[PDB]
């Protein structure tokens, strides 16, 4: 008996496939996220401001305060 | 020109040590009516020789 080279079927690698798929994000889902995460920055941010208007006054207090200075 | 007194005013004067008067703002509240006449001739008379 010769021997050569043998073939092999099974499943034929399967060619030409698109393996791109979008994930994560749709169109719709990530905009409510996008504003969403301004409507919490804006509003985090100005409540410190306003905070630092306890500081703002008190702290030009001192001059007023001092005038052997 | 005319100048101040050699002898000068108040005797010992000034606090030893800067910003203890900065973490005292109670200096406004206490003790107010000498500050305030004198920043009152200072205004209206901007020399110092006069309101000294």
């Amino acid at each position: 008996x010769x021997x050569x080279x043998x073939x092999x079927x099974x499943x034929x690698x399967x060619x030409x496939x698109x393996x791109x798929x979008x994930x994560x994000x749709x169109g719709y889902s990530m905009f409510a996220v996008g504003i969403g995460a301004l409507l919490f920055g804006y509003w985090s941010m100005m409540k410190w401001n306003r905070e630092r208007r306890r500081l703002q006054i008190e702290d030009f207090e001192a001059r007023i305060a001092l005038m052997p200075l | 020109e005319l100048p101040s007194l050699e002898d000068l005013k108040v005797q010992e004067v000034k606090v030893s040590s800067s910003v203890l008067k900065a973490a005292a703002h109670h200096y406004g509240a206490q003790c107010d009516k000498p500050n305030k006449e004198f920043m009152l001739c200072r205004w209206e008379e901007k020399d110092p020789r006069r309101c000294l």
